[PDB]
RNA sequence: UGCGAAAGCAGUUGAAGACAAGUGGCUUGUCGUUCGUUAAUGGCCU
């Protein structure tokens, strides 16, 4: 479910810009900022902060300090404007609202008196919050939402005091409670393993979804579905998924728990206080093409036994399906004993493999159609086969009548022995185009070569060949040419694909003038035999003769 | 909480019985002439005729009361031969009907409102194996009976005779013969005629059975003229025939299209001869005027005796087997249409009309499918000539052993029917010959008929050497799956014996039809789309992905895929981007896949499947090369690719079956397959064999042949349901007879086609002075 | 039972009756009555021309000028005109009625190049000369104008207004530089200018929104809530002379305008779409003054082209007893105010043909003579051997036929072969007659001369079709 | 239309095409005319665009096709598809002026990107032609 | 007739019974016969 994966305030804009983070620092007195600028001035800081956030102008800043309070600070010019104190506990998380979108004095004991991005612009007390440890703040219509260890879900609107669903949603000790990038639900993750996607309309877990990996730090990225997952004991992001117009790459939200990971981009080099290295250049979850390579939370290779019919007894009522062997011996102890043969103490001799393929299923000492076979004990037959034991003549009868090989047939072009490989260039579907070509543009002109000519028209497309064929030795093809030219249509087919690879000029005139003597017999040849195959009353008076 | 429930109806069922007929018609009326009462296979129907729609069907599955006759497994040969219109039993009084099938199962049917659940299922002794007719008039009603040569039955004339045995009726044996060759009654039932064989030549007799009126018989040798005594065999023999009411006239219909009339006293000769054809329907009015013949040209032409002429029908769109008129005072012509373009199935066609205008009234069809080969017992029509549509004459014994003993020793039996439905009304497409067949089944008739080619189907009934004339086949229709296109591609032939009758080319085109209409127009045609000469066998529609289903794309055998969509600035259909790999192999068994939010596209050629993406139409080759993989290969040669949702997924192929993963980019399970089918299918026919769910996969269908104790005329459907990629069979349905496809209805459920042409789904004092007022409205 | 099978540019090149009036000299530009343009006015050299809509000459004009005059114009209500002359006494004067001058006042002593009316008032007329200052007079008092419209650089010389906007009068001079003034103001400056590059040619007011300025080689567009241009043309020899606009009118585009520019072809635009022609048809040289009528003509609407020698082009699209009656009275009635209405036509179809009836009737013989004479369309005859070749059987077709009848096949497959849509298949018909007739050749040496003929004229067209292969063949090798 | 019977089949106005094309996804050697040319292909006119193109001479055709600009090679070369669609009657010495514009410019319609979207009349219609050019050599021979 | 592909690849090409005709008998051709092999100037309306 996983994507591409690599990297091993203002919280929209990202680099080119003054300070999109004036960013709090642990082990440092409040906070810090840095340029790939602007001032990063007291909001009445030195406090408990773990968390900064501002009036997202960088000129109208602030530093979240456990006070119960946020005053303002000065970034841009140095006339800071007045505030309000409004709790007194603690507000170290504190976080400006846009014009009137969500703003609530529920610092860190409920107390959700609602109000604007002011000081004096005051709404109801919606207080009725109970004990919450997870405040969220969403864009939905915008909305904050208490997730309780009195365990219990609510979401209130911040628009006039309206307070949307809450039910009790059994919410335990998590680790980390993103929102979706579709802003109805959050990713609350579960200690190891685990991270539900809980739709947050009704405050209702949708989807319970196990991890890959270890799961540490979760921030949904600006996607359809896809979020990040950092590693406790390093800075790999794994990146997996489940805004789409103009999706963002980086820049999108400022949480890690790596190596001092904060200010999370794809490329996250520049960073507040870190100054590190850089890492991934990945985009959003695409549509279908991620996730073809995201392969993540299941990675197994396996395949079940050809399983029958549920048992029919139809003895009275036969199928006529076979006149045959129906129900062939699929049994996987005999092909393990079979293929332990092959390769057991009698190997020195030919017989060990073919007695072994006599011993194996019925296969008739060339056909397939008898599938037996998982894709471990195909593995595992053809490397005992192409271990160091063309010697035996049941199985290598057997095998060019396979279409898996998947990959070790380099060697076929510098194993050479002959009827073996004509078996393998008449029949089995895993020989590449490149030794196709070069053997080929071998000058010696037999049936192995109007074979691999017929095969490379039975099953290689033109595309691939002109672009395989575009930049090789020339000498070879022009040896051919010269050869062909002194002294059948695979090879004319062949001389329509180097005849177009040719290009435009690089070539002589004297050598391509016999080759237009040679193409004029080949022209009044081709007009003669189709002349071929398209071939394939009483007047007056006469002088009669009867006898009388 | 899926169950077999067979539902839709059928074919008309008339007297399938090769020369054991001289009406094979039994669709009756009332004697107040409003409503039709006419058999099938699945059902009975009763229409109104002056609206043309069913006021009251007896299902031949609803009721084990009446389908106790009819609900066995190889013995379903229970077709239905005679329909009487009052009770048998009591003398004339009040109005429900009585049925024979072909066992002499005596039945009276409830007619009014809703049955009384107690048919009288009477049945007399003899009827063991047969029953050829009854013939009815007043009081005496008369079994025309059968028993066992050359091949010919022996016809016996018993009554039924029941006046105080209250719960016995009993045959009075009046007359017997052992030779019929053919025979026919009147139009009034109270004469017949047949014939004999009896060698000094071959004979006709024509027989009373009321009375002892009038009984003669007769050798044809005299009515065979001198030219007929000299040429062939196709002028020498009979095709059709007719009696008058009265017993003075004898119209003989020969297979060259001469209509022979003779008298009864002088027996004189008179030539009818406009046919050029043979001549199947003969018969003549009440007052015996006009005769009424219908041969295999498109024409029903009635001919007026005391002129020798003849007023025309000239498009019937079909060809005529069986024809009279069944009116009191004769007013309408109940006739049976063919219409011969698929030469798989005895497909007829029941309609009467009018003799005011020959307006027809309910044209009572079955479902017609499109089989590839004869069924069970197809026999083919007599011509002249052993054509492509039927063959001749000399060939009776030869084809009925030809089929009999090749589907005895065949073992190749798959015709596959392909089919669509449409996502607007949720009707099926049968794809006819050059046409279509919109079928509502939901009260199991049609709704249209549009021809689908340019052709020589309508415009010109086909004759002797023009039957070698087929019309261009289509293959299949695509259905933009927002209800809103045809796009069709269909097959055309030359005539033989030509230098251009070498290749069978092709041509695909474009239909929109609105919500309104029941017919289509031609937006645009593409001949020959890919190059010349290159099939288009397998075409793609699209989800609402992309542009509201635009998508379709087109494939090859050879290989080469282009991709179609729609569009409106230029208001037309054309193609988006091209692709022809041009393999100098070709191979027609392949499939394709689309993903459904349009993603993914599969090809699958002869066992390999190749992997292109939607956006760029080519070989994804991303910046990883970590598993990323385009390029499938499978065990064997596969005939479907299917993907029931964009995770996992099913390939078919001969032997077995395998599922894939492709987010996890692996394979998952598998069934075997071999184990089932034997050689049954063509390359390629897996694909319109199964169909996927939206959400619940798919159903594969086990073919069977039942064996004899070569197959019998036992037939299977133990049909095993899946659900979600190849995990349960939580369904073995049984059932005794044969399919064709199965299909998804957007219920969630699964319609299958039975070939005896049954579809069915596996699915999820003032009251006093009031009364007594309503008495007398009448 | 059923039948039997039956088997913008358009409108804009069905203008027809383009006939040609030659003057004695340039045709400076033109006029059209606004409320019903049924006649139209040119101005000749020292005389103006006034041609109605039905006899397509001059219907009336006035040749009292003494010099040579420049401007005509209606007034909004149509019945008085204006002409602005080169002696600068710009004259109106009543139209229907020539021979009556209504005053005839002086302007600048500069040539009066333009005069024209208020778009919707009926009182005040705008004239400009050569005095680098344009006038508004008032007709009830036309001593002096109101608005001595002043602040022009250089050569005030096509003056417009803005429909639905009164107070915005859209000069433009030979500066670019397009003025608008409002008629409040002092008179002395625009609120903007619009920067146009040549020397405007003129400009009009397309919308009340959206100007179109011409001049030099490209015309310009001009949005004037926002002083924005959104589109420029330049597809032409010489600059776009004259300009037109209609809206409203019968075409498969709902409004058109039109730009003329010295080189024969006018082109017709369409604010629609943002501009693009249909086709341009081109005149006999160069096309100085050229128009549409405008919307309300009706059907009969006729565009005429002036050209800088001075042929106007005229262009039009064009779209017993009373016993015995009352005997036959109720015809019309067709069923208004009683019950129930039946309708059971049969419809007269198109005119089927012998040739139709023939196929219809099996009559192949005499389908073949008529498909080969000269009489019938060529590709009506390609159609009729492709659909019986398709249809039935050739053998049957030509089952007893001899030389004399086979010619004409021989005679249309020798122009026929060439074609590109049914050259093979005619060449199966040549394939099917020589197929089975050999005899007959034998017999009469007569018809192997078009044999031969035919023989040399394929290898002819057979080089060719090689040579055309071998040339796409050359853009599959520069792919 | 009685109701009992078939409807009947008809094209109407259908487009008639067939699946090949789609539009969407000073001198010292000899004067030849250039600036007439460039005049013409400004508009679509018949007239002057045949007095420029009614020529016939080989050394003619290749100085013209060559010194006009490649810019309008491409809509010269469509305009010459367009002249082959309207007749192949008289195609032997224009033909010549179809060829030399593949001839002469190699690089220019190369880098151009789009070839056979824009230019889906020439090869198409040259392809709709030796399309049964197997079956016209079969039917000559 | 079988497979397969818009392709080639392998085979039937029998027998009995009855009848017809030419010469009791013989000789030539068929069969709305059991069995086996996969093998007739007569043409489309209002």
């Amino acid at each position: 479910d996983y994507v591409q994966v690599a990297d091993g305030l203002m919280v929209n804009k990202g680099n080119y810009t003054l300070n999109v983070i004036t960013k709090a620092l642990e082990d440092t007195t409040d906070t810090s900022n840095d340029h790939l600028d602007n001032k990063a001035y007291t909001g009445s800081d030195e406090f408990l902060s773990q968390y900064k956030i501002k009036a997202k102008a960088k000129v109208m800043s602030i530093k979240i300090d456990t006070k119960n309070s946020l005053v303002i600070a000065i970034l841009q010019n140095g006339l800071i404007e007045i505030f309000d104190f409004k709790l007194t506990l603690l507000h170290s998380f504190d976080i400006s609202y846009d014009n009137l979108k969500y703003a609530k004095w529920f610092t860190e004991n409920g107390t959700e008196y609602v109000f604007v991005l002011c000081p004096l612009q005051d709404d109801k007390v919606c207080y009725k919050l109970l004990e919450l440890t997870d405040c969220g703040s969403g864009e939905s219509s915008p909305i904050k939402e208490l997730s309780s260890t009195i365990i219990e879900g609510f979401s209130f609107e911040n628009s006039k005091l309206c307070y949307q669903f809450g039910k009790l949603y059994k919410l335990n000790q998590g680790k980390i409670y993103i929102y979706s990038l579709p802003h109805c639900q959050l990713q609350q993750v579960i200690e190891f393993p685990m991270v539900d996607k809980l739709s947050p309309g009704d405050d209702l877990i949708s989807f319970q979804p196990v991890s890959v990996n270890r799961v540490l730090l979760t921030v949904n990225n600006v996607i359809y579905l896809l979020d990040l997952l950092h590693c406790s004991t390093l800075s790999q992001r794994e990146l997996t998924h489940v805004v789409i117009n103009s999706e963002k790459s980086h820049n999108s939200k400022t949480i890690a728990i790596g190596i001092s990971t904060k200010n999370g981009p794809n490329p996250t080099s520049s960073l507040e206080i870190i100054n590190i290295d850089v890492g991934t250049n990945t985009l959003k979850d695409s549509l279908g093409k991620s996730f073809q390579v995201g392969n993540n939370d299941s990675s197994v290779i396996l395949k079940p036994l050809f399983d029958d019919k549920d048992i029919n007894d139809k003895r009275v009522k036969c199928n006529d399906v076979s006149g045959d062997s129906s129900v062939p011996v699929l049994h996987c102890n005999e092909v393990i004993e079979k293929l332990s043969a092959l390769q057991d103490n009698d190997i020195t001799s030919f017989d060990d493999i073919f007695f072994k393929e006599l011993k194996i299923k019925e296969e008739h000492y060339t056909e397939k159609d008898r599938y037996i076979s998982d894709p471990g004990f195909l593995n595992k037959v053809l490397d005992l086969i192409f271990g160091k034991f063309p010697k035996t003549l049941t199985f290598l009868l057997t095998h060019p009548l396979f279409p898996l090989s998947r990959t070790r047939n380099l060697l076929s072009l510098l194993r050479d022995q002959p009827r073996l490989f004509k078996q393998a260039i008449v029949t089995c579907p895993n020989l590449p185009l490149n030794e196709l070509l070069e053997e080929l543009f071998s000058i010696r002109n037999r049936e192995l070569l109007l074979d691999i000519s017929f095969r490379i028209l039975q099953d290689f497309t033109r595309d691939s060949i002109k672009q395989e064929m575009k930049k090789l030795s020339k000498l070879d093809v022009q040896n051919f040419i010269e050869f062909i030219t002194s002294g059948s249509t695979q090879l004319f087919q062949l001389l329509s694909l180097v005849l177009d690879s040719i290009g435009l000029f690089s070539l002589e005139g004297a050598l391509l003038e016999n080759l237009t003597l040679y193409i004029d017999k080949q022209v009044e040849i081709a007009e003669r035999n189709t002349e071929l195959w398209n071939l394939i009353a009483l007047p007056t008076y006469t002088m009669e003769y009867l006898d009388i | 909480q899926y169950k077999l429930s067979v539902v839709s109806g059928g074919k008309p069922a008339l007297n399938n019985l090769s020369s054991v007929t001289g009406n094979k018609n039994i669709a009756r009326l009332s004697q107040d002439q409003r409503n039709y009462i006419i058999p099938f296979n699945n059902q009975i129907k009763v229409y109104s005729v002056e609206t043309r729609q069913c006021v009251k069907t007896l299902k031949f599955a609803n009721n084990s009361l009446l389908s106790g006759i009819f609900l066995q497994e190889e013995e379903n040969n229970e077709s239905i031969v005679k329909i009487l219109l009052g009770d048998i039993t009591v003398p004339q009084q009040a109005h429900l009907i009585t049925v024979f099938t072909n066992n002499g199962h005596v039945i009276v049917l409830n007619y009014k409102g809703k049955l009384v659940e107690s048919p009288k299922h009477f049945k007399i002794s003899l009827a063991d194996e047969k029953l050829a007719n009854v013939f009815h008039s007043e009081g005496n009603y008369r079994i025309l009976t059968t028993f066992k040569h050359n091949s010919l039955q022996s016809y016996r004339l018993y009554a039924l005779t029941f006046d105080d045995a209250k719960k016995q009726f009993e045959v009075a044996h009046q007359a017997e013969w052992h030779n019929v060759i053919l025979s026919n009654i009147s139009s009034n039932g109270k004469l017949l005629a047949h014939m004999c064989k009896d060698v000094e030549h071959k004979s006709i007799s024509v027989v009373s059975l009321f009375d002892d009126s009038v009984n003669l018989s007769f050798p044809l040798g005299s009515i065979l003229s001198s030219q007929t005594q000299s040429l062939s065999y196709n002028t020498r023999y009979v095709s059709s025939m007719a009696i008058d009411n009265m017993g003075q006239q004898l119209a003989v219909g020969f297979a060259s299209g001469v209509i022979s009339i003779v008298s009864l006293a002088d027996l004189q000769i008179r030539l009818l001869k406009w046919h050029i054809d043979s001549v199947l329907s003969l018969s003549f009015s009440h007052d015996g005027s006009y005769l009424l013949s219908g041969g295999w040209e498109k024409v029903m032409s009635l001919w007026q005796l005391e002129t020798n002429s003849q007023q025309f029908l000239p498009r019937l769109n079909g060809i005529i087997i069986d024809c009279q008129v069944l009116g009191p005072q004769g007013n309408y012509y109940s006739l049976i249409l063919q219409m011969t373009e698929n030469n798989s199935n005895s497909d007829y066609q029941f309609l009467l009309l009018n003799a005011s205008d020959l307006t027809s009234k309910l044209s009572i069809n079955g479902p017609l499918p499109v089989f590839n080969s004869t069924i069970k017992h197809i026999q083919q029509p007599i011509s002249a000539m052993n054509t492509k549509n039927s063959n001749s004459i000399t060939s009776l014994n030869h084809s009925k052993k030809k089929q009999s003993r090749k589907l005895i020793k065949s073992r190749r039996q798959d015709f596959t029917t392909n089919v669509e439905i449409n996502p607007i009304n949720k009707n099926l497409y049968f794809p006819h010959i050059s046409a279509v067949q919109i079928f509502d089944f939901y009260k199991n008739e049609q709704v249209n008929y549009q021809y689908l080619t340019s052709g020589v189907n309508n415009s010109m009934g086909k004759v002797r050497f023009e039957l070698n004339l087929q019309d261009p086949i289509i293959t299949d229709l695509k259905f933009t799956k927002d209800g809103q296109w045809m796009i069709t591609y269909e097959i055309e032939y030359p005539p033989n014996d030509l230098l251009s009758s070498k290749d069978l080319t092709h041509i695909l085109k474009f239909w929109t039809k609105n919500d309104n209409e029941t017919n289509w127009n031609l937006k645009t045609k593409v001949i020959n789309p890919h190059g010349i000469s290159v099939p288009i066998t397998k075409i793609l529609p699209s989800p609402r992905s992309v542009n509201n289903s635009q998508g379709c794309l087109t494939a090859d055998n050879n290989g080469g895929l282009k991709f179609w969509s729609f569009d409106s600035h230029e208001s037309n259909w054309c193609l988006k981007k091209i692709s022809l790999p041009n393999f100098n192999h070709f191979s027609n068994s392949v499939s394709l896949a689309w993903s459904q939010d349009g993603s993914l596209i599969f090809h699958g050629f002869d066992d390999k499947l190749q992997i292109l993406d939607f956006d760029t139409f080519k070989k994804f080759e991303s910046l990883e090369n970590t598993k990323t993989v385009s390029e499938f290969t499978l065990d064997s040669e596969i005939q479907t690719v299917k993907l029931i949702n964009d995770t996992n997924l099913i390939v078919a192929t001969r032997t077995t079956l395998n599922a894939i993963n492709l987010l996890r980019g692996q394979v998952i399970n598998s069934f075997d397959l071999y184990p089932f089918v034997n050689g049954v299918y063509k390359n390629g026919h897996m694909d319109r064999l199964i169909t996927c769910d939206e959400r619940t996969g798919n159903i594969a269908l086990v073919i069977n042949q039942q064996l004899t104790d070569v197959p019998t005329i036992n037939y299977k459907s133990r049909i095993i349901i899946f659900d979600s990629d190849l995990s349960t069979k939580l369904g073995n349905f049984t059932h005794h007879e044969y399919i064709s496809w199965i299909g998804w209805n957007y219920d969630t459920d699964f319609i299958f086609l039975d070939i005896e042409s049954t579809l069915g789904v596996v699915g999820t004092n003032s009251d006093i002075f009031a009364e007594q007022l309503h008495k007398l409205s009448s | 039972s059923t039948a039997r099978p039956r088997i913008e540019q358009r409108y804009w090149r069905q203008y027809t009756s383009a006939q040609l009036v030659k003057e004695h000299n340039s045709v400076t530009h033109i006029s059209f009555n606004p409320q019903h343009p049924h006649d139209f006015a040119v101005t000749s050299s020292t005389r103006v021309q006034i041609f109605s809509s039905r006899t397509r000459q001059v219907i009336k004009t006035f040749s009292r000028f003494k010099d040579v005059v420049y401007s005509a114009s209606f007034r909004s209500d149509g019945k008085l005109l204006c002409a602005g002359d080169a002696t600068g006494l710009v004259s109106v004067y009543d139209s229907y009625n020539p021979r009556t001058i209504l005053l005839s006042i002086n302007a600048s002593t500069h040539p009066t190049h333009v005069t024209k009316f208020h778009t919707q008032d009926n009182k005040i007329l705008a004239t400009a000369s050569d005095d680098r200052v344009t006038r508004l007079w008032d007709i009830s008092n036309a001593y002096e104008p109101q608005l001595e419209l002043t602040g022009a650089t250089d050569y005030v010389r096509t003056l417009s207004f803005i429909p639905a906007a009164p107070h915005l009068v859209a000069t433009g001079s030979y500066d670019g530089l397009i003025r608008l003034y409002d008629t409040r103001s002092s008179g002395s400056t625009p609120i903007y200018s619009l920067n146009h590059d040549q020397p405007v040619e003129n400009v009009i007011a397309v919308s009340p929104t959206q100007i179109v300025s011409c001049g030099g080689n490209n015309f310009k567009v001009w949005d004037l809530t926002s002083n924005k241009k959104l589109y420029e043309r330049g597809n032409f020899n010489k600059a776009v002379t004259c300009l037109d606009y209609v809206e409203n009118f019968d075409s498969p585009m709902q409004s058109a305008l039109i730009a003329s520019s010295l080189d024969g072809h006018v082109k017709v635009f369409d604010p629609l779409d943002n501009f693009q022609v249909k086709f341009g048809w081109k005149f006999s040289g160069p096309v100085l003054s050229c128009a549409v009528s405008p919307s309300t003509a009706q059907g009969n609407r006729h565009l005429v082209a002036g050209l800088s020698s001075g042929l106007l082009a005229i262009r039009t699209k064009k779209k017993k007893s009373n016993n015995f009656q009352r005997m036959m009275r109720g015809s019309e009635y067709q069923g208004d105010q009683e019950h129930i209405i039946h309708n059971d036509k049969v419809r007269s179809q198109r005119r089927m043909r012998a040739f139709e009836r023939n196929i219809n009737q099996f009559k192949w013989s005499e389908a073949l003579d008529n498909a080969f004479v000269p009489g019938m369309a060529k590709e009506l005859t390609l159609t009729v051997l492709q659909e019986l070749r398709k249809r039935g059987k050739v053998r049957v077709a030509l089952y007893g036929r001899d030389e004399s009848t086979l010619e004409p096949l021989l005679n249309w497959c020798l122009k026929g072969i060439e074609d590109v849509r049914s050259a093979s298949i005619v060449a199966d018909w040549v394939a099917v007659v020589l197929e089975l007739y050999g005899n007959t050749l034998e017999s009469s040496p007569v018809l192997q001369e078009l044999m031969i003929d035919l023989k040399t004229k394929v290898r002819h067209e057979i080089h060719k079709s090689k040579e055309a292969q071998r040339i796409e063949g050359m853009l599959q090798l520069l792919t | 239309k009685d109701l009992a019977s078939a409807t009947n089949y008809v094209e109407g106005n259908a487009r008639v095409t067939s699946g090949d094309n789609f539009k969407h996804v000073t001198a010292t050697t000899t004067g030849t005319v250039t600036v007439i040319l460039s005049q013409a292909l400004q508009s679509n006119d018949h007239s002057l665009l045949e007095t420029v193109l009614n020529n016939r001479d080989e050394r003619v055709i290749r100085d013209t096709i060559f010194r006009l600009k490649p810019a309008l090679a491409v809509i010269l070369l469509e305009r010459l598809a367009e002249r082959i669609a309207r007749q192949t009657h008289r195609q032997g010495p224009l033909n010549v002026w179809v060829k030399w514009c593949l001839i002469i410019h190699g690089g220019y319609l190369v880098s151009i990107p789009n070839l056979m979207s824009t230019l889906s009349s020439l090869h198409s219609t040259l392809k709709r032609r030796s399309d049964l050019l197997p079956r016209l050599l079969a039917l000559d021979a």
